[PDB]
């Protein structure tokens, strides 16, 4: 997404082709959400 | 005269096809930015 | 705020107008606070 931009659905580009976008803000919300979890099973055994 | 009154009312628009108006201070921002000092530059200065 | 860059305040830009400016940032961390605030509540159950 920081080298790309968008336009419309896939039902107008001719040629166009399926490929998996990575987004450079996801793992770092993943890997807050690991930290988060392991921060919510700690708060069980008090 | 037509030449001049385009340029102030339509910038470069009116040499491409028919004019496109558009607010001088804010063409100049485009200008600025095609000699590439960011269009800001040009409206916290518009005064000076 | 991916469309615009910012430069200044409020006062020196004539002709200025209001309107909300969108943040793609937000309600995807938006969406991990009600996340977030139902894992709150289920670890208050047990
Ligand atoms: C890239 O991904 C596209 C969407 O995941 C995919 O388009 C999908 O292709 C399948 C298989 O041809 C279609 O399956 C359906 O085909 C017709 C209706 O179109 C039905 O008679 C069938 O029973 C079946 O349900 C999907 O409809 C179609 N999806 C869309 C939105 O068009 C592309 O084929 C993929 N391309 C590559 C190169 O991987
Ligand atoms: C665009 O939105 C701005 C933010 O809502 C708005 O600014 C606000 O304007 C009002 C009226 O001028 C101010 O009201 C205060 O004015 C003085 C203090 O400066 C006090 O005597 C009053 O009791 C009152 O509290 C707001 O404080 C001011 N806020 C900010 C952050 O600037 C603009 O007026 C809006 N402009 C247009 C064109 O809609
Ligand atoms: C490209 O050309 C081939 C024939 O060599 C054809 O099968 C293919 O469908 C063409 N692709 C597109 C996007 O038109
Ligand atoms: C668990 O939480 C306590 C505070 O309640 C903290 O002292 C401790 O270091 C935490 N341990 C781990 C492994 O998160
Ligand atoms: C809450 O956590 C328990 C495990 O302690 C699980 O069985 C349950 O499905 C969870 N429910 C929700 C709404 O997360």
């Amino acid at each position: 997404t920081d080298n790309t931009f968008v336009s419309g659905n896939c039902d107008v580009v001719i040629g166009i082709v399926n490929n998996t976008v990575y987004d450079p803000l996801q793992p770092e919300l993943d890997s807050f959400k690991e930290e988060l979890d392991k921060y919510f099973k700690n708060h069980t055994s008090p | 005269s037509a030449l001049l009154a385009g340029t102030i009312t339509s910038g470069w628009t009116f040499g491409a096809g028919a004019a496109l108006q558009i607010p001088f201070a804010m063409q100049m921002a485009y200008r600025f930015n095609g000699i590439g000092v960011t269009q800001n530059v040009l409206y916290e200065n518009q005064k000076l």
